[PDB]
C-alpha cells in the first residue's frame, strides 16, 4: 500500500494476507488518511465521512486493464462498505457475475480475460448512511468487436463459450455446427485460447441465468439472438445481372436467423436489399449496393448485441434491487486504461481519448484541491490551470475539425478511401498542430501512418480499414420488422413533418454522458 | 322503396365485383406467368453475357 | 448548430435538415388566391393560400407558380413560400440555421443576388450558401465522375464532372421538362374529346402524367402496336367520376424529350444533347463519362427511360464503349440527398457567407467568391 | 330490419370489393411493368446476340 499525492497504488501481493481480515486492521474508522497508515480502507472511509457529512455523491476510479489486483479491491471494498455500514449485496453481486464475463470480455492481445466496457458500480446508501440497495450502471461498449476482430484476437467470450458443444440442446436449437470457421463473424482471429476451457465457463452462465431471474424463455431467447448474430455474418449478395442493384444469391442463413429472430425470410430480404424511407409524406424505395448490404447488416448485429447487453444489465439491476427510497450512493469505475501497444488502431484510439478524458477530469481535480490549500495557508500563487490546459490541445480529437470529425468526412464523401483519409490528416494538422506529428517509420518495424503525443506518451497510429470500421447506416425497415417478431425478446429489445450513423459519434455521446455523470 | 333500391344497386354492385374479381384472378395469372416467362429471359439474359465476354475474351 | 437544405425547384419544394435521409417536407410550390365572390361573412378568408393548403381548395382558387424556367418571376410569391416552408412545415426559425439554397446552372445573376439578399434581409439566416443541382446529384449518388441528366419542372440540364472538377464549358441547359410535357398532354387529350383548361385542370393533367405515362423503346412499333390492337389503353378516373381512357398518348407525351420538334423547338433530344455535352469533353475522360449518365430528378422517373436512354447513346457513341444509365429508385429526390449530405460536411463549414461578409460585400458577393 | 340487415351485409361486401380492386390494379402495374422491362431486355438480347454473331465472324 502507498499514496501518490493524490492516488492511492496498490501492488498484488499474490501472497494471502490478514491485512484486511479480519476487521482488527479496519479500525480505520473515523481515522483519517492524513494520520492512518496508508490502505484503500482509510479512502473507502473517507468517502464515507465525505458523504455523510457533504451530501455529494463519491466516485472510485479503478484501473482496469491490470489483469489482477483490480478485481480483488473491488470485492475487498465491497466487502468493507457492507461491513461499516451494515443474500447480501455482495453475494448478490457476485452471483450474476458470469452474464458479464461472457458478454463484455474477450480475448486480448495482451491479456485473456479483458474488461471491454465500463462498469460503474453504484452501493446507495440510506438517508443518514444505511446501506441500501446497489445497482449496476454500464456505460460505452466495445461494440465493434462483435463482426470484427483483429488478427491473433477474438470476440466476446459467450461465442465460443455456446460453441464449445457444450449443451447440444442449444447448438439442435440454433440451427448451428461446431467448427467456428464456418462463421465470417467468429473465425476472423483464432477461434480459441488455450488458457480457459469454454464448457465450464457456459456453465456458470447457464446458473448465472438460473440464480438472475430469468425464466426458460429468456435464456433461449438469449442464446437464439446470439444464434442470429453468429448467421448474419455468412448472409451472400451479389450485384443484379447488369445493372447495379445488390440481390441475394442463397437464402440459407437466411430462413435460419428469420426462424430465429421470428421473422419473415422474403420480407427480411427485401427490406435489406430495399429500404424504405419517408419523403415528407410518402415512402419510396432507396437502393442498395453490396458493400451497402454488408454495411447494413453489421449495423444491425451491433445493435441487437448491445441491445441485449443494456437489457440483461437491467435484470440484473431489477433482481438485485429492493430497498426503501434512499439518496446517496459510492460511484465504483472499472473500465480499461491507456495503451501503448505495437499496433494500434480505431479502437486502441477510442479507448485512448476515453483515458484522456479521465486523467484531465483527475488534473482539474487535483488542480482545484492544490489551488484551495494554496488559498488556504494565505500563500499567494497563481498558476495556469493544471487541470485541462494540458490535454485541451490534446482533444484534437473532438474539436470539430479534428481527426474525428475527418473520419465521419470521409465515411460521407463518395469514393473515399484510406489514403485520401490520410492525406486530409495530413492537410489539416500535419505543421499546424505541435500534437499530431509524422511518426519516423523505420524498416523492420510495423507501419504507422500518425503519431499523437499523448498524456502517456506518443502513440503511433495506423489507419488501414477505419473507414470500412466507423460507418454504422441503422436500417429502420429492418428495426421495424424487429418490432414485430413473434421471439417476445426481441419486440422487448426493439420496443422503443441515420445512414449519417458513425461508431466514433455513439463513442463521443457515450464519452460525454459519462464524464457529465463523473462531474 | 328505399330497401329494395338498396337491394337492387347493392346486388349489381356484387355482380361488379364478381368481374373485379374475375379480372383480378387473371391479372394474378398474368403477373405470375409473365415473371416466370422473364425469370426465363433473365437465365438467357445471364447466359448470354456469360457467353459474350467468355468469348470476347477469346477474340 | 444544425442547417437548413431548401431545393427550391420550379414545382416541388422539398426542405429538410442537414444530416437527414429524405426532405422532411415536400409540398407544390405555387400559391392560390380565391376567384370567386365569397358571401358566407364570417367565414375568415384568407387573402391567399401556398402550399398544399392551396391544392385541396384549387376549385375555387386559380393557382400561379412563381418560378417559370427555374428562374423566380413573382418575388412577393417566393418570399411566400419560403415564410410557409420556414414556420409552418419545418417549424423553425430561420434565425437560428444556416440555409442551403440550390439553383440550376445557366441562369441569370440577379437570381442568386436576389436569393441572398432576401435570406439576409427578410430572414436573418446567420448564413447560406447556393450549390448547384448537379453537383448535389452526383454527391447523392456516391460519385466523383460523371455526367448527370436533372431533368425537374422547369430546366433539363447536363454537367460532366470528373475526379471532382467541372467542364463549365460542356454545360448544356434545356428549357423542356414537366411542365412542358404536361402542357403537351393537356392538348394532346382535346383529340379524344376531353377538355382541361383552368389551371386545376392542369394539376389533373399533371396527376394522369405522373400514373399512366411511360417511354416506349421504339417508338414507331409501339404506335403501330397502339394502332393495331387496344392492349395499350389504360382508364383513369376523374375526380368526381367520368372515367377516360387514353391510348397512344401514354408514350407519346414523354416523347417529347426525344423529339422536343413535338413541342415547336428545334433542340435536339436528350439523348443527343448528352452526346453532345460528351463530345465536348477532352478525349480521355469522355470513355468514364459514358460509363456515369446519372439520371435525376422527377422528369427522369417516366417507366423505360433508362432503356430508351442507353439505346439512343449507344446507337450515338462509338460500337466499343460500354454505356451505362444510372438511375437510382429514389432519384426524385437526389439533390436535396447531395444537400443534406453536403451542408453536414466538417470540410464545407467555412464555406458558408456569413452575415458579415455581406454586410461588408453587398448582395454581389454570392458569386463574386462563392 | 331488412333494410339495415341488408345495407350492412352489403357495405362489408363493398368494401372488400374495393380492397379487391386495389389489388387488381396492383396485380397488372405488376404485370405490365414485367412485360415491358422483358421485352427491353429482349431488345438487349438482341444487340448482345448480334455481337455474338459478330464475334463469331471475327473469330
Ligand atoms: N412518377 C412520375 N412520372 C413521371 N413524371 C413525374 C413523376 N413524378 C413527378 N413527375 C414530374 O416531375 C415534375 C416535378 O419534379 P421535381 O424534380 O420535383 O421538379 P423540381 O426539381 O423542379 O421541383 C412534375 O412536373 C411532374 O410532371
Amino acid at each position: 500500500y502507498t499514496y501518490s499525492g493524490l492516488f492511492c497504488v496498490t501492488v498484488n501481493p499474490y501472497k494471502w494476507l490478514p491485512v484486511y481480515n479480519a476487521e482488527v486492521v479496519a479500525a480505520y474508522r473515523g481515522k483519517k488518511r492524513s494520520e492512518a497508515p496508508p490502505h484503500i480502507f482509510s479512502i473507502s472511509d473517507n468517502a464515507y465521512q465525505y458523504m455523510l457529512t457533504d451530501r455529494e455523491n463519491q466516485s472510485i476510479l479503478i484501473t482496469g486493464e491490470s489483469g489482477a489486483g483490480k478485481t480483488v479491491n473491488t470485492k475487498r471494498v465491497i466487502q468493507y462498505f457492507a461491513s461499516i455500514a451494515a443474500g447480501t449485496l455482495e453475494d448478490q453481486i457476485i452471483q450474476a457475475n458470469p452474464a458479464l464475463e461472457a458478454f463484455g470480455n474477450a480475448k486480448t492481445v495482451r491479456n485473456d480475460n479483458s474488461s471491454r466496457f465500463g462498469k460503474f458500480i453504484r452501493i446507495h446508501f440510506g438517508a443518514t448512511g444505511k446501506l441500501a440497495s446497489a445497482d449496476i450502471e454500464t456505460y460505452l461498449l466495445e461494440k465493434s468487436r462483435v463482426i470484427f476482430q483483429l488478427k491473433a484476437e477474438r470476440n466476446y467470450h459467450i461465442f465460443y463459450q455456446i460453441l464449445s458443444n457444450k449443451k447440444p440442446e442449444l447448438l439442435d436449437m440454433l440451427l448451428v455446427t461446431n467448427n467456428p470457421y464456418d462463421y465470417a463473424f467468429v473465425s476472423q482471429g483464432e477461434v480459441s485460447v488455450a488458457s480457459i476451457d469454454d464448457s465450464e465457463e457456459l456453465l456458470a452462465t447457464d446458473s448465472a441465468f438460473d440464480v438472475l431471474s430469468f425464466t426458460a424463455e429468456e435464456k433461449a431467447g438469449v442464446y437464439k439472438l446470439t444464434g442470429a448474430i453468429m448467421h448474419y455474418g455468412n448472409m451472400k449478395f451479389k450485384q443484379k445481372q447488369r445493372e447495379e442493384q445488390a440481390e441475394p444469391d442463397g437464402t440459407e442463413d437466411a430462413d435460419k436467423s428469420a426462424y430465429l429472430m421470428g421473422l419473415n425470410s422474403a420480407d427480411l430480404l427485401k427490406g435489406l436489399c430495399h429500404p424504405q424511407v419517408k419523403v415528407g409524406n410518402e415512402y419510396v424505395t432507396k437502393g442498395q449496393s453490396v458493400q451497402q448490404v454488408y454495411y447494413s447488416i453489421g449495423a444491425l448485429a451491433k445493435s441487437v448485441y448491445e441491445k441485449m447487453f443494456n437489457w440483461m444489465v437491467t435484470r440484473i439491476n431489477a433482481t438485485l434491487e429492493t430497498k426503501q427510497p434512499r439518496q446517496y450512493f459510492i460511484g465504483v469505475l472499472d473500465i480499461a486504461g491507456f495503451e501503448i501497444f505495437d499496433f494500434n488502431s480505431f479502437e486502441q484510439l477510442c479507448i485512448n481519448f476515453t483515458n484522456e478524458k479521465l486523467q484531465q477530469f483527475f488534473n482539474h481535480h487535483m488542480f482545484v484541491l492544490e489551488q484551495e490549500e494554496y488559498k488556504k495557508e494565505g500563500i499567494e500563487w497563481e498558476f495556469i490551470d493544471f487541470g485541462m490546459d494540458l490535454q485541451a490541445c490534446i482533444d484534437l480529437i473532438e474539436k470539430p475539425m479534428g481527426i474525428m470529425s475527418i473520419l465521419e468526412e470521409e465515411c460521407m464523401f463518395p469514393k473515399a478511401s484510406d489514403m485520401t483519409f490520410k492525406a486530409k490528416l495530413y492537410d489539416n494538422h500535419l505543421g499546424k498542430s505541435n500534437n499530431f506529428q509524422k511518426p519516423r517509420n523505420v524498416k523492420g518495424k510495423q507501419e504507422a501512418h500518425f503519431s499523437l503525443v499523448h498524456y502517456a506518451g506518443t502513440v503511433d497510429y495506423n489507419i488501414m480499414g477505419w473507414l470500412e470500421k466507423n460507418k454504422d447506416p441503422l436500417n429502420e425497415t429492418v428495426v421495424g420488422l424487429y418490432q414485430k417478431s413473434s421471439l417476445k425478446l426481441m419486440a422487448t429489445l426493439f420496443s422503443t413533418k441515420s445512414s449519417f450513423q458513425t461508431v466514433s459519434a455513439l463513442h463521443r455521446e457515450n464519452l460525454n454522458k459519462l464524464m457529465t455523470n463523473l462531474k | 322503396h328505399i330497401a329494395e333500391d338498396a337491394d337492387r344497386k347493392y346486388e349489381e354492385v356484387a355482380r361488379k365485383l364478381v368481374i373485379i374479381e374475375s379480372d383480378l384472378e387473371r391479372a394474378e395469372e398474368r403477373a405470375e406467368l409473365s415473371e416466370g416467362k422473364c425469370a426465363e429471359l433473365e437465365e438467357e439474359l445471364k447466359t448470354v453475357t456469360n457467353n459474350l465476354k467468355s468469348l470476347e475474351a477469346q477474340a | 448548430t444544425t442547417a437548413l437544405v431548401c431545393d427550391n425547384g420550379s414545382g416541388l419544394v422539398k426542405a429538410g435538415f442537414a444530416g437527414d435521409d429524405a426532405p422532411r417536407a415536400v409540398f407544390p410550390s405555387i400559391v392560390g388566391r380565391p376567384r370567386h365572390q365569397g358571401v358566407m361573412v364570417g367565414m375568415g378568408q384568407k387573402d391567399s393560400y401556398v402550399g398544399d393548403e392551396a391544392q385541396s381548395k384549387r376549385g375555387i382558387l386559380t393557382l400561379k407558380y412563381p418560378i417559370e424556367h427555374g428562374i423566380i418571376t413573382n418575388w412577393d410569391d417566393m418570399e411566400k413560400i419560403w415564410h410557409h416552408t420556414f414556420y409552418n412545415e419545418l417549424r423553425v426559425a430561420p434565425e437560428e440555421h444556416p440555409t442551403l439554397l440550390t439553383e440550376a446552372p445557366l441562369n441569370p445573376k440577379a437570381n442568386r443576388e436576389k436569393m441572398t439578399q432576401i435570406m439576409f434581409e427578410t430572414f436573418n439566416v446567420p448564413a447560406m450558401y447556393v450549390a448547384i443541382q448537379a453537383v448535389l446529384s452526383l454527391y447523392a449518388s456516391g460519385r466523383t465522375t460523371g455526367i448527370v441528366l436533372d431533368s425537374g419542372d422547369g430546366v433539363t440540364h447536363n454537367v460532366p464532372i470528373y475526379e471532382g472538377y467541372a467542364l463549365p464549358h460542356a454545360i448544356m441547359r434545356l428549357d423542356l421538362a414537366g411542365r412542358d410535357l404536361t402542357d403537351y398532354l393537356m392538348k394532346i387529350l382535346t383529340e379524344r374529346g376531353y377538355s382541361f383548361v383552368t389551371t386545376a385542370e392542369r394539376e389533373i393533367v399533371r396527376d394522369i402524367k405522373e400514373k399512366l405515362c411511360y417511354v416506349a423503346l421504339d417508338f414507331e412499333n409501339e404506335m403501330a402496336t397502339a394502332a393495331s390492337s387496344s392492349s395499350l389503353e389504360k382508364s383513369y378516373e376523374l375526380p368526381d367520376g367520368q372515367v377516360i381512357t387514353i391510348g397512344n398518348e401514354r408514350f407519346r407525351c414523354p416523347e417529347t424529350l426525344f423529339q422536343p420538334s413535338f413541342i415547336g423547338m428545334e433542340s435536339a433530344g436528350i439523348h443527343e444533347t448528352t452526346y453532345n455535352s460528351i463530345m465536348k469533353c477532352d478525349i480521355d475522360i469522355r470513355k468514364d463519362l459514358y460509363a456515369n449518365n446519372v439520371l435525376s430528378g422527377g422528369t427522369t422517373m417516366y417507366p423505360g427511360i433508362a432503356d430508351r436512354m442507353q439505346k439512343e447513346i449507344t446507337a450515338l457513341a462509338p460500337s466499343t464503349m460500354k454505356i451505362k444509365i444510372i438511375a437510382p429508385p429514389e432519384r426524385k429526390y437526389s439533390v436535396w440527398i447531395g444537400g443534406s449530405i453536403l451542408a453536414s460536411l466538417s470540410t464545407f463549414q467555412q464555406m458558408w457567407i456569413s452575415k458579415q461578409e455581406y454586410d461588408e460585400a453587398g448582395p454581389s458577393i454570392v458569386h463574386r467568391k462563392c
